[PDB]
């Protein structure tokens, strides 16, 4: 019943070509976070990278200026019942 | 055959307890799940008292000794859950709680066996 | 919660009977660090570690089978109480060197068998 | 199928009033040995004391010179099936 999804995903710093996103960890043993990003206009490929379960921030770089991006963060966590599993995502839209 | 019923009856109660105790409580402190701990200390307590008591009653039916130790204590405690929790914390870069989980479980479950043993050793004296 | 209960009992009794059978055959063969209880903890460590990585790739498995493997079979096949008495017995017998060895070999050997089970299956997939 | 009883119990050193008894330890984890001894003849009070399990020797003192004694030794041991239980005894005679 403990939620495995992060919360308060937000862009805390931005340039035209990078975003510093942060979130709040869930109440679960989190092994790593997956950050996913891509152009909101479903005409571009999605990229994903893991960050350690100790970090609660990530830098997304190499972006196009003035473009709308969807940024999502989900966890790979250990619970007792499910052992390792992948949580649902928290998602934000942000335009550079 | 009568001995396989001691293990299966005794071990079913223990596996059920560890299950009800582990789901209702493990999620409350993921750095050191407390359901996997209480069953291990409580089983360490029961085995320690079983140790001192079965000594003073050498004429007990092996059925009841098997039901309490191999069954109840055996099913109630668990090394697997304790491993994945520690393995989960090591894979998460949480070395300090992986080491604490190891230290607490071992030092703790021995202290809980010494407690069960001497409490019975002392009551009989 | 009645179906979930059977998964724990069936897998557990299989786990328990397994641990019972293995322990009476091999435990006496080397008493400084009983091998029976050491195998069921490396075995369950292996089984939980592979279950760790296979459950990750099959997220739609009936919680019945995950319950019967982890909480039941792995939960019943493994034990912490018998590893506590054997260490408490080596301690009350002054075999401190072997008491410490038994703590290390179980804790380290069971994490390795969990990593072995995890990465053997991570590498296959 | 592994005996908990000691083997090859013998008085190895003797004086008029003391006996040094030695034994082979059984292939089980022994917590302590129990040594007992009484005057072989009839009804003298059998006396007993414990020896730690690390030791496989023991000294018996306060004996009368020229008396036949019955020295028995058994174990308090840990086996997986019985936990703490006692072993059957091994016994010798020795006349000081
Ligand atoms: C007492 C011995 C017991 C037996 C041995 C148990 C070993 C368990 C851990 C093995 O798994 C690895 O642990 C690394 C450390 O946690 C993780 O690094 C991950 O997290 C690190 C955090 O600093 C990052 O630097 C890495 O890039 C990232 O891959 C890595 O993924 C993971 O596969
Ligand atoms: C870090 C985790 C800690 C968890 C708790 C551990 C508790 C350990 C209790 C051990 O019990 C004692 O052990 C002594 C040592 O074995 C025994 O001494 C006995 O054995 C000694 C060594 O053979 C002799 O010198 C003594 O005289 C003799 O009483 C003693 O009887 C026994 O009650
Ligand atoms: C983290 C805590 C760690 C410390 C735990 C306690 C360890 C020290 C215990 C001291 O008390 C002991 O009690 C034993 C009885 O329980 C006595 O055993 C005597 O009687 C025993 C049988 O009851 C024999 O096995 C022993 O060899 C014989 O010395 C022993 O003399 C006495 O000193
Ligand atoms: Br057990
Ligand atoms: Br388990
Ligand atoms: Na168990």
């Amino acid at each position: 019943s403990v939620s495995s999804v992060p919360t308060k995903l937000e862009v805390v710093a931005a340039t035209p070509t990078s975003l510093l996103i942060s979130w709040d960890a869930p109440a679960v043993t989190v092994v790593h976070y997956v950050i996913t990003y891509g152009e909101t206009g479903g005409n571009s490929p999605v990229q994903e990278f893991t960050v350690p379960g100790s970090k609660s921030t990530a830098t997304i770089s190499g972006l196009k200026p003035g473009v709308d991006y969807t940024i999502t963060v989900y966890t790979m966590y250990y619970s007792y019942s499910d052992l390792y599993s992948y949580s649902s995502p928290i998602s934000i839209n942000y335009r550079t | 055959i009568k001995s396989l019923f001691a293990v299966i009856i005794g071990g079913s109660v223990g596996c059920t307890l560890r299950w009800l105790l582990s789901t209702k409580f493990n999620s409350l402190f993921p750095n050191l799940p407390p359901g996997t701990l209480v069953v291990n200390l409580l089983a360490g307590l029961i085995i320690g008292t079983a140790l001192a008591y079965f000594l003073r009653q050498p004429h007990l039916d092996p059925f009841w000794k098997l039901m309490i130790t191999t069954g109840l204590c055996g099913g109630l405690s668990t090394f697997a859950a304790f491993s994945v929790e520690v393995f989960a914390l090591l894979q998460a870069g949480n070395y300090i709680w992986a080491l604490t989980s190891v230290l607490v479980h071992v030092i703790g479950s021995l202290i809980m066996t010494a407690l069960g043993f001497f409490i019975i050793t002392i009551l009989f004296a």
